[PDB]
């Protein structure tokens, strides 16, 4: 609505399924949080220190 | 089983796994030996530390 950019839905609840089957460890690993999702549109990342 | 060659995969809490290189198979071969089987007899494996 303004430069702001907000997503709407998740496109891997399938695999966070998936973990859930084999163990509480694997669905609160770290990795699991890592799972990406893509950018949500024209545009680019930056780093900033 | 002194210098023979094993093969072997880590298994991690998550259940993912990596392969151990030789050089892994062999450190745990020359401290878990001992307790491996042999013909005619059975062995129990211990924790290994």
């Amino acid at each position: 609505w303004q430069s702001y950019r907000t997503r709407l839905n998740t496109l891997f609840a399938r695999q966070l399924v998936a973990r859930a089957t084999t163990g509480i460890d694997t669905i609160l690993s770290m990795e699991t949080q890592n799972i990406q999702e893509p950018q949500l549109g024209k545009g680019f990342y930056a780093t900033f220190v | 089983y002194k210098n023979a060659s094993m093969q072997g995969l880590y298994i991690f809490a998550d259940m993912a796994s990596k392969d151990m290189t030789p050089e892994q198979s062999n450190v745990y071969r020359d401290n878990s030996y001992q307790q491996f089987d042999t013909n005619n007899v059975r062995r129990v494996n211990n924790r290994y530390a």
